[PDB]
């Protein structure tokens, strides 16, 4: 019922946007990505943490942690904020400020 | 994260908690320079919060932490209270951050970045480790 | 960006 | 009061830690809960106050 | 923290049905409860937020 | 109160509630002439508190009451918040209560005045009925 | 549990001071009295109310509502403020305000 | 005073 106090990871799969619709239909909307599934699951606390992939050798943010089963369920995907989608609205935002 | 496991500490210096004033931890971001962090605009961030950067244990007083504040909060107009889409804030810190072993950025992609299906990503935070 | 001066070491 | 005063903590989809109050009517005053952040019901307030001029006495 | 944040909310002998705040270390959050009003222990706070700055993470 | 019965409705016009300013009842008291209550000491109350007059059925929204405001708080200062000895204190009401069929006063003894073991009285209240 | 909406009364008995002092020994003071232990109980929400008894026919205020059993037990002695030992304060105060 | 107009009815 409370949090750990020291940082967690977990490894997981990004899911195809039609993977991701077999459960959660048309809830998943277009500045969205889904991940997991597959035996771990974000939780209430990690909203707004990262989601990270390799590119080039670098660890690049690619999805923000969202939403997902309402008890964290394991079995079912999880969903990110698609950063891809919103990444132009970052650089946007910093240039202006 | 459930049944994730224990982050090696200081491994992922772009992880940051926000808290509120009495430092009760609401949220993750990631630090994607000094000046900025990105984050969850459900988060619901504002102002009288702050960012904490190099933290590795929660309980533990000693840690050599940065606590920053935040000078302005940019949550993106597009974000949907409804559908939870465009779920994306940006906070402008007042202090920038020092970049050291443990407090350093994730890089961001480019728009047309294809990051495919079945690739394995990492996913981090203080959130429960049981429902 | 993205390359940490502590390596993450994850399981699997 | 309001029937949404007698609905338990909704705590909804998103992933967020945030320390919201509810109206419980079993007891008669508000407690604080963990509220994820998106999707709030009604009985789900910012602070004891508003909880209890809203729903005290539900 | 203080070992006090993790002792159960006390209402003492007295009659009074006073609303204060207890730390709950079991959530990890301060958690109204009833007080009647004399011999109070310290994890016994008049706003949450008070009880946050003094037993938060216990 | 355990144990008790519910009341005949205004048949111990004195008894008023304490109340916060959402209407919330900590305290009970009773009305010593139209200007003044006396309640306990431990109860605490403020001048943001308020003197709930004729009250019967604190669920019934429709019910005729006297909300009072308190204009002083005088505490005992021999009240002695270890040993709860002296535990009285009298509310200065701003304005005063309008007597009625259901709101008037208690009287007060004499300090010489014996009342004997074993007399049988009456206590009135809103609080539990199951601890 | 919650309070009952419907104000409620009970009659009970004023105890001597030695047999209220029998189960609460010293912590029985000078302006104190004891009532109950006779299968009912003041409980919480029920403090800085009236414990009243008939002088000459009229209701008259002998205790407070003060303190008692942690657990509103019904077979122990109700403490209540002895308002015979506070009414001079009383008296005087209503005299200079 | 300690004379109610509507007189209780105790059990």
């Amino acid at each position: 019922a409370n949090t750990p106090d020291r940082l967690q990871q977990a490894s997981l799969p990004l899911l195809s946007n039609t993977n991701c619709k077999k459960y959660w239909g048309t809830k998943i909307k277009d500045a969205m990505i889904c991940a997991g599934a597959s035996g771990v699951s974000s939780c209430m606390g990690d909203s707004g943490g990262p989601l990270v992939c390799k590119k080039n050798g670098a660890w690049t943010l690619v999805g923000i942690v969202s939403w997902g089963s309402s008890t964290c369920s394991t079995s079912t995907p999880g969903v990110y904020a698609r950063v891809t989608a919103l990444v132009n609205w970052v650089q946007q935002t910093l240039a202006a400020n | 994260i459930v049944n994730g496991e224990e982050a090696v500490p200081g491994s992922w210096p772009w992880q940051v908690s926000l808290q509120d004033k009495t430092g009760f931890h609401f949220c993750g971001g990631s630090l994607i320079n000094e000046n900025w962090v990105v984050t969850a605009a459900h988060c619901g961030v504002t102002t009288s919060d702050v960012v904490v950067a190099g933290e590795f244990d929660q309980g533990s007083s000693s840690e050599k932490i940065q606590k920053l504040k935040i000078a302005k909060v940019f949550k993106n107009s597009k974000y949907n209270s409804l559908t939870i889409n465009n779920d994306i804030t940006l906070l402008k810190l007042s202090t920038a951050a020092s970049f050291s072993q443990t407090v350093s950025a994730v890089c961001l992609p480019s728009a047309s970045d294809d990051f495919a299906a079945g690739t394995t990503c990492v996913t981090t935070g203080w959130g429960l480790t049981r429902y | 960006c993205g390359v940490p001066a502590i390596q993450p070491v994850l399981s699997g | 009061r309001p029937d949404f005063c007698l609905e338990p903590p909704y705590t909804g989809p998103c992933a967020a830690r945030i320390i919201r109050y509810f109206y419980n009517a079993k007891a008669g005053l508000c407690q604080t809960f963990v509220y994820g952040g998106c999707r709030a019901k009604r009985n789900n307030f910012k602070s004891a106050e508003d909880c209890m001029r809203t729903c005290g006495g539900a």
